[PDB]
RNA sequence: AGAGCGCAAGGGUAGAAGGGGGCCUGACUGCGAGGCCUGCAAGCCGAGCAGGGGCGAAAGCCGGGCCUAGUGAACCGGUGGU
RNA sequence: UCCCCCGUGCCCAUAGCGGCGUGGAACCACCCGUUCCCAUUCCGAACACGGAAGUGAAACGCGCCAGCGCCGAUGGUACUGGGCGGGCGACCGCCUGGGAGAGUAGGUCGGUGCGGGGG
């Protein structure tokens, strides 16, 4: 990355602009719930991804670890925790949608999809396509 | 370009609109915060001769003849966009000389 | 398509969606009328009709309207259609988006490779009349690495694209496997 | 570490309102620029201070362009 | 002194040579001359103020004109320059010495230059003015050999009312410049 | 540097800063003394 | 002035400088 | 307007507060209607009045720097004056 | 009263950017000239003065077009004064009053005072 030290742990509340609707590939993962997705969370379902699957065809990760997490060295109170322990995370609010493949069966898809899901903290759905857009 | 008109329309009432052409030179006195004339002692597009300079003079002595019958004396006077010098001097010149 | 609209004026919109209808809004130039279909109805009918296609609205006046969905409110936190545009036609022409059936086998996917796909569907000036099922693509060509464009479209007669002249339309990405897992790994 | 540091509040802002009589010199708006022009019967110090200059009551005046202005229109 | 070879050049020659080549309609659209700037990089002088002299001075004489100058202003820690002090060197000429300097550039100075071969048709601003790179300022007339303590270069350019560059070509040809084809 | 001006064959000061190695060596300005009215002061 | 060049082969152009006596060569002549 | 505005950051600003010349030293004295701020003390803005003066044809501007930091009650003592 | 101009104040991009067309009788500009008042760190480009003739090319004025810019509903949300309910909790939901942003429809090459010259 590259912008500056620390930040505020702030709320996360409704589940609002945390969602949005499958924009790439054919099909997605959505969040239910609320959370900071780290990245090694993020790295660990992408690599069981393409794992699953060999030479698959393409994995699109919309969300994107940008906070700071920051964390004490197991003592007191003497200012700011130095934090970056656990590194970055994701506010991945509940609708959201984190991965979504392409150039693939149903089958390879539900599964890694499936796989990636455990990998993640929150409770996850998988959404087809439909043909929810914007047009006319 | 129009700092000094910006300048003199805080200042009070009773602007001197000098607005001159290559040839001619009108004048107006124009009162802001209603946008209203009194005296327009206009120059080429009037009367006057055929010589700027003089013209200008005249023209003034124009204006003063119109305002104080108007009972107005504030010489809020305006440069617009014009170097104090020549014709502009002339108009309010005369204007100041009667 | 057909679908059974119905007059809306002061039911509550939100304990109108429990019932089972759907809110929505009809208009054009000229037109503006509070609506509502009915969601099993419309959603077995948007599903294919989606966005593309014509879909005529008989309201109780019996009148049969040439609309289609100009735009859908989806709600957020697992989705679902909140509510419905419904913009009518006439003969004026009108843009929108027009679907995108990419058609071939191209060299990407020999040398196994990634279908790749941006507009499935793109904007276009066009006369009513004109409701193409859909627009040819003659993808085939396109190897791993290339693309093809906006400026490479195959346009039916009394159409224009109402777009940029240089967008993409897809492209053949690669797979991702063991060789990026490994080094990735190492690189990084 | 080292950060606990900040300059105290100045108290700035809005400082009269519009349809509120003013005697002559009432510091009218203290402000940090020119968020707000002076106007009819209202002048400025070095701070960018906005007071009266009649007594009367105060107004604002929005100008896209130009900007926002504040003047007393004078009566007794 | 209104009067000169290249003043009645472009009237009764290169005037009516416009009309031909393209055709206008009035007078105040085919392409007039009638801006001449002339330039020099003295990153050199900036150490010797004494050098500076010299160069506006030798440049006095060939432009028939008073000399000026011009230092820069968001400058060079990589060449001793900084703020507003250093120089440059530029002189603005029209009307009449206009014409008399563009007499002594196509009759001497580009005749007597080393291995003159034509001017780059290529230095067109795209639309209608020319620039041109020059070494030597000695290859002007009143310059003396015995003279000069440096070979201080300089460029110039020209503006035109000239639209496009085809009209800037035809007009400049016309008017005798020696174009390397 | 801390300044004081003083008045032409007078006694009369005033409040300044000069600086030390900065081109000012002298004070020259013109001031306002209590009796009458304008002179010269010095630095002194 | 009349500044006339001199150049030194066989062209002498009453044109306008400063001194006549402009001594040239190499000139549009040759 | 993303520059510049001596320096941090910010608000402001080319319809100048920015860049450049000409004349000049209001980086004046004697005051101060009325306010902002405020526990106290302190800090802040200030029209206008009298004196004498500067720049401008003039209306007019000038009681230091675009503004918000660049500082220290009282005591004791130093130097110059009524 | 009506129409074209010239000066100027108000509204503050629905006034603008760009494209095409048009006006020289009047008005304005460009323009002729650089002796006088005055001027450019260099130039009569700019300020300035005296003025034939030529032009409407540039500039400005007036029209038309919407490609950029700008303006932009309605419906439905998000959010939320006040009230309250469920669950163990991270949080979710209803009643009452308020209600955006974005996006769709759509609009837009300006309204307008006062004085003056001209038929
Ligand atoms: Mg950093
Ligand atoms: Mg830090
Ligand atoms: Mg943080
Ligand atoms: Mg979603
Ligand atoms: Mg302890
Ligand atoms: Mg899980
Ligand atoms: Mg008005
Ligand atoms: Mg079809
Ligand atoms: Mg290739
Ligand atoms: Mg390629
Ligand atoms: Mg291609
Ligand atoms: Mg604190
Ligand atoms: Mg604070
Ligand atoms: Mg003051
Ligand atoms: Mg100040
Ligand atoms: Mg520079
Ligand atoms: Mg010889
Ligand atoms: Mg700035
Ligand atoms: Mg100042
Ligand atoms: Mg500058
Ligand atoms: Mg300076
Ligand atoms: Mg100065
Ligand atoms: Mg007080
Ligand atoms: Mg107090
Ligand atoms: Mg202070
Ligand atoms: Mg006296
Ligand atoms: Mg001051
Ligand atoms: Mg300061
Ligand atoms: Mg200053
Ligand atoms: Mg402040
Ligand atoms: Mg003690
Ligand atoms: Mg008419
Ligand atoms: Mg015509
Ligand atoms: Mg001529
Ligand atoms: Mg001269
Ligand atoms: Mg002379
Ligand atoms: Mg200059
Ligand atoms: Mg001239
Ligand atoms: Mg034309
Ligand atoms: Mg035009
Ligand atoms: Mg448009
Ligand atoms: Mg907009
Ligand atoms: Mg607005
Ligand atoms: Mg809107
Ligand atoms: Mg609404
Ligand atoms: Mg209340
Ligand atoms: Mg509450
Ligand atoms: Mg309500
Ligand atoms: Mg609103
Ligand atoms: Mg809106
Ligand atoms: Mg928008
Ligand atoms: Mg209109
Ligand atoms: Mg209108
Ligand atoms: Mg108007
Ligand atoms: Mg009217
Ligand atoms: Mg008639
Ligand atoms: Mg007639």
């Amino acid at each position: 990355r590259m912008k500056y030290r620390k930040q505020q742990r702030g709320r996360l509340k409704g589940a609002t602009k945390g969602g949005d609707y499958v924009a790439f590939g054919d099909f997605g993962l959505v969040a239910l719930e609320p959370a900071w997705i780290t990245a090694q969370q993020i790295e660990a379902a992408r690599v069981a991804m393409v794992r699953h699957f060999r030479r698959g065809g393409k994995i699109f990760i919309r969300i994107f670890p940008d906070k700071p997490y920051t964390k004490k060295p197991l003592e007191v109170r003497m200012g700011k925790g130095k934090g970056n322990v656990e590194g970055y995370v994701a506010v991945v609010k509940p609708g959201r949608v984190m991965f979504e493949v392409a150039g693939v069966t149903e089958e390879q898809a539900m599964e890694a999809l499936r796989i990636a899901g455990h990998k993640l903290p929150i409770k996850t759905k998988i959404v087809r396509r439909d043909a929810y857009d914007e047009a006319q | 370009k129009f700092r000094v008109r910006n300048r003199i329309k805080r200042t009070g009432r009773l602007r001197l609109s000098v607005f001159r052409s290559l040839k001619h030179i009108y004048a107006q006195i124009i009162d802001d915060e209603k946008g209203v004339t009194l005296v327009s002692a206009s120059s080429l597009a009037l009367k006057l001769k055929g010589n700027k300079t003089e013209v200008a003079r005249q023209v003034g002595r124009a204006l003063a003849e119109k305002a104080l019958a108007l009972g107005i004396k504030q010489v809020a006077f305006d440069r617009g966009p014009y170097k104090y010098h020549g014709r502009v001097k002339a108009l309010a010149e005369g204007a100041r000389e009667g | 398509y057909r679908l059974k609209a119905y007059y809306r004026e002061g039911e509550k919109p939100s304990a109108l969606r429990r019932a089972g209808k759907l809110p929505g809004v009809m208009y054009n130039r000229h037109l503006n009328r509070k609506v509502y279909v009915d969601l099993v109805e419309f959603d077995k009918v948007f599903r294919q009709a989606s966005i593309h296609h014509v879909i005529v609205l008989e309201l109780p006046d019996g009148q049969s309207l040439p609309t289609l969905v100009r735009q859908v409110n989806l709600d957020k936190r697992r989705r679902r259609p909140e509510h419905v545009d419904f913009f009518v036609l006439s003969d004026e022409p009108v843009e929108m988006y027009v679907p995108l059936r990419f058609v071939g086998t191209p060299a990407g996917v020999r040398a196994g490779g990634v279908l790749q796909e941006i507009h499935r569907d793109i904007l276009v000036k066009v006369s009513p009349r004109n409701i193409p099922e859909f627009i040819e693509v003659d993808v085939s060509g396109l190897e791993i690495g290339d693309s093809l464009h906006a400026s490479d479209l195959k346009l039916p007669p009394g159409v224009e694209l109402a777009v940029s002249p240089e967008e993409t339309i897809a492209a053949v990405v690669p797979p991702e496997d063991v060789e990026k897992l490994a080094e990735e790994a190492a690189a990084e | 570490t080292k950060n606990g540091r900040d300059s105290q509040a100045k108290r700035l802002g809005v400082k009269r309102y519009e349809g509120q009589v003013v005697r002559a010199g009432n510091i009218l708006v203290r402000q940090r620029g020119t968020r707000f022009k002076p106007g009819k019967n209202v002048g400025m110090g070095r701070d960018f201070t906005l007071f009266a200059l009649v007594d009367g009551v105060v107004e604002f005046q929005d100008r896209g362009r130009l900007g926002r202005y504040v003047h007393v229109r004078p009566l007794a | 002194p209104l009067d000169l070879a290249l003043k009645r050049k472009y009237y009764e020659e290169v005037r009516p040579e416009l009309i031909r080549r393209f055709g206008y309609q009035n007078v105040w659209e085919v392409p007039r001359l009638e801006k001449v700037v002339i330039n020099q990089g003295l990153g050199e002088a900036k150490e010797d103020a004494r050098i500076l002299e010299k160069a506006a001075q030798e440049l006095a004489l060939i432009t028939g004109q008073k000399p000026a100058v011009t230092r820069a202003k968001k400058s060079i820690s990589n060449f001793k320059l900084r703020k507003g002090m250093p120089i440059g060197l530029r002189v603005t000429l029209r009307r009449d010495r206009m014409w008399i300097f563009l007499e002594k550039l196509l009759n001497v100075a580009l005749p007597r230059i080393r291995d003159f071969r034509g001017l780059n048709p290529n230095s067109f601003d795209g639309r209608g003015n020319y620039n041109l790179g020059l070494r030597e300022q000695l290859i002007f007339p009143e310059i003396t050999y015995d003279m000069v303590d440096a070979l201080r270069g300089m460029d110039i350019a020209v503006v035109t009312t000239a639209e496009t560059d085809e009209e800037a070509r035809a007009l400049l040809e016309l008017l005798g410049f020696p174009f390397r084809k | 540097l801390l300044l004081e001006c003083t008045e032409c064959k007078r006694r009369n000061y005033a409040t300044e800063k000069n600086k030390r190695n900065t081109p000012n060596k002298l004070e020259l300005r013109k001031y306002c003394p209590w009796c009458r009215k304008h002179t010269v002061h010095r630095e002194v | 002035v009349p500044a006339r060049i001199i150049c030194g082969c066989g062209n002498v152009i009453e044109t306008y400088s400063t001194k006549p006596e402009i001594y040239v060569e190499v000139c549009s002549k040759c």
